């Protein structure tokens, strides 16, 4: 039996686009029924890294399961986790991806953050995150205290450091900022660690699955 | 849980320089916040003075600007305001306050497009005058056998001839709060202020319970604890 | 510029709207602050009808074009205060702007006759060769009252100072009057009197140097 994604791409479904009313997922499927969409499924404009690879690796799964990798109200205590934007509306109210969190300053401060997850699900864990890019420098200072920020995601098989790019842009969906989306597969027992002093679109919910 | 506290002289000579400082607790001055000064002249509304962001520069009310300078000091974790060439028009209650960061482009979550002043200090009073400071004289307003309301009796404190404003009065070191009213001050033709503070107490307690009013005149570094006993 | 009107009345328990007009209201929208005498301003409404913690739900806010409105349903006596709209300009150096302020009065409140206590000059003040008669007026509503002093039975206007009525913590009003005398005048008369007229009727208290 297929995974019925209805009106939604796999991008918007896997990231948790608010407008995807599409049914919460099954435990397995042999293929995916989806609507390709011009604007991907990214309610906030940006670039989805390795989208083609993720699409074919999600074509057939065995033990799919969505779970809360970093609880919203405990993982980021002295950051702000309640950011919403008009470009990701839900029933006419501003919202955000249901699988990610837009971390910004709290009380004018964005302290160095660090968090780690150990894959005890006895299967591969699909972690997704984003990197945000303001359009001017003073706005990078507003929401993140730091001007030259960094994001570092490392596991035993994955390691990359991200730096924001501040540039004037055209408005896509009324927005001049950008969020680039990234993902990796965590093998059982492996640890993934997130480090940043700004611009991280932190993972909130992740997925455990078995391809095939 | 950021909290602010103004401090500075309550009296400035005409054409002198006003100098105030706002102490910050539960937060850091090295932030993206807009540390803000606001004042209220007597009988007038709120007036924006200026703002500063650490690493982001300053922004002033054009009506001032020439005489107003706002700066920070990360070491002592406070920001300050200096207003030169003061006149009677600069007499006001000055407030420090915190304005959270805001965004200028379509790159941030929605809350960074709202302006509001999140935290406020309690305000400090600055009067511009050439007259000299004067501490107050405190006299009892003792209750008498005619001055009673049955089970209730009114007693008070007369705070006389002080300058400048303000004066605050508590009773029994703050242990007595219910039924307390401190009146606004009168300005006499001598230029000196006077006010009263009254508290209603059980008249059956007049011979037993001790009653002391605590007068505070920070604009002369004076505290007076005045015992009030029956006539 | 940012304009609001300086006074508005509402009957106790009814609904009041306090509107503020200005082109800066488009953009960073409006903030509202409750200002009470001797207290720091309190932010009550900001954003799209956002309320800080500790503010009753009776408060609400909405913005039209260049008009923003603070709404108080079931207005209580505690809500009497000055209310200022506040915004940040988007053009130029983006200054912060304040409205002129609106004074909110609450009506249909219970009427109360003034409680008057007249204190003679204290023995300590007389020994300092001064003499102040202190007349404290309290617990009256509405907050309008006229004071008059008498030496014996003749009116006295020299050396009189009276404050403007001010709210107590129980939402009733209080006021004070002072008559300054020399100790020689104080003892030279048989009595002095504080006359307090409130809503047509008068309470008089009398002290005697004997
Ligand atoms: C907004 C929109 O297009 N919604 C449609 C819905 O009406 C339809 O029932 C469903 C599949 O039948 O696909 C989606
Ligand atoms: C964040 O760090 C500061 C600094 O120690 C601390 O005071 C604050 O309590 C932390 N946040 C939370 C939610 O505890």
């Amino acid at each position: 039996a297929p995974l019925q994604l209805g009106n939604c791409s796999v991008a918007g479904w896997i990231l948790g686009n608010p407008e995807c009313e599409s049914l919460i997922s099954k435990e397995s499927w042999s293929y995916i029924v989806e609507t390709p969409n011009p604007e991907n499924g990214t309610c906030y404009p940006g670039y989805f890294a390795d989208y083609e690879e993720l699409r074919e690796q999600l074509s057939s799964v065995s033990s799919f399961e969505r779970f809360e990798i970093f609880p919203k109200e405990s993982s980021w205590p002295n950051h702000t986790v309640t950011g919403v934007t008009a470009s990701c509306s839900h029933n006419g109210k501003s919202s955000f991806y249901r699988n990610l969190l837009w971390l910004t300053e709290k009380n004018g401060l964005y302290p160095n953050l660090s968090n780690s997850y150990v894959n005890n699900k006895e299967k591969e864990v699909l972690v997704l995150w984003g990197v945000h890019h303001p359009s001017n420098i003073r706005d990078q200072r507003a929401i993140y205290h730091t001007e030259n920020a960094y994001v570092s995601v490392v596991s035993s098989h994955y390691s990359r450091r991200f730096t924001p790019e501040i540039a004037k842009r055209p408005k896509v969906r009324g927005q001049e900022g950008r969020i680039n989306y990234y993902w990796t597969l965590l093998e059982p027992g492996d640890t993934i660690i997130f480090e940043a002093n700004g611009n991280l679109i932190a993972p909130w919910y992740a997925f455990a699955l078995s391809r095939g | 849980q950021v909290q602010l506290q103004e401090s500075g002289p309550g009296l400035v000579k005409p054409s002198g320089t006003l100098s105030l400082t706002c102490a910050i607790s539960g937060g850091s001055i090295s932030s993206s916040n807009w540390w803000t000064w606001v004042r209220q002249p007597p009988g007038k509304g709120l007036q924006w003075i200026g703002e500063i962001q650490h690493g982001g520069g300053t922004n002033y009310n054009p009506s001032l600007k020439s005489r107003a300078t706002i700066f920070v000091d990360v070491s002592k974790n406070h920001f300050s305001l200096r207003l030169s060439s003061v006149t009677a028009a600069d007499t006001a209650v000055y407030y420090c306050a915190k304005v959270p960061p805001y965004c200028t482009s379509a790159s941030c979550p929605d809350d960074y497009y709202y302006h509001y002043m999140d935290v406020w200090g309690k305000g400090t009073t600055v009067t511009v005058s050439g007259a000299s400071t004067k501490g107050p004289s405190v006299f009892p307003l003792a209750p008498s056998s005619k001055s009673t309301s049955g089970g209730t009796a009114a007693l008070g404190c007369l705070v006389k001839d002080y300058f400048p404003e303000p004066v605050t009065v508590s009773w029994n070191s703050g242990a007595l709060t219910s039924g307390v009213h401190t009146f606004p001050a009168v300005l006499q033709s001598s230029g000196l202020y006077s006010l009263s503070s009254v508290v209603t107490v059980p008249s059956s307690s007049l011979g037993t319970q001790t009653y002391i009013c605590n007068v505070n005149h920070k604009p002369s570094n004076t505290k007076v604890d005045k015992r009030v006993e029956p006539k | 510029e940012l304009t609001q009107d300086p006074a508005v009345s509402v009957a106790l328990g009814q609904t009041v709207r306090i509107t503020c007009q200005g082109d800066s209201l488009r953009g960073y929208s409006a903030s509202w602050y409750q200002l009470k005498p001797g207290q720091a301003p309190v932010l009550v409404i900001y954003g799209k009808n956002n309320r800080p913690s500790g503010i009753p739900d009776r408060f609400s806010g909405s913005t039209s074009g260049n008009r923003a409105s603070l709404i108080i349903t079931g207005t209580q006596a505690e809500d009497e205060a000055d209310y200022y709209c506040n915004s940040r300009d988007t053009n130029g150096y983006r200054p912060v702007l304040f409205g002129g302020g609106t004074k909110l009065t609450v009506l249909g409140q219970p009427k109360g006759a003034p409680s008057v206590t007249l204190f003679p000059p204290s023995s300590e003040e007389l020994q300092a060769n001064k003499a102040t008669l202190v007349c404290l007026i309290s617990d009256f509503y509405p907050g309008a009252v006229t004071v008059a002093w008498k030496a014996d039975s003749s009116p006295v206007k020299a050396g009189v100072e009276t404050t403007t009525p001010s709210k107590q913590s129980n939402n009733k009003y209080a006021a004070s009057s002072y008559l300054s005398l020399t100790p020689e005048q104080w003892k030279s008369h048989r009595s002095y009197s504080c006359q307090v007229t409130h809503e047509g009727s008068t309470v008089e208290k009398t002290v005697a140097p004997t």
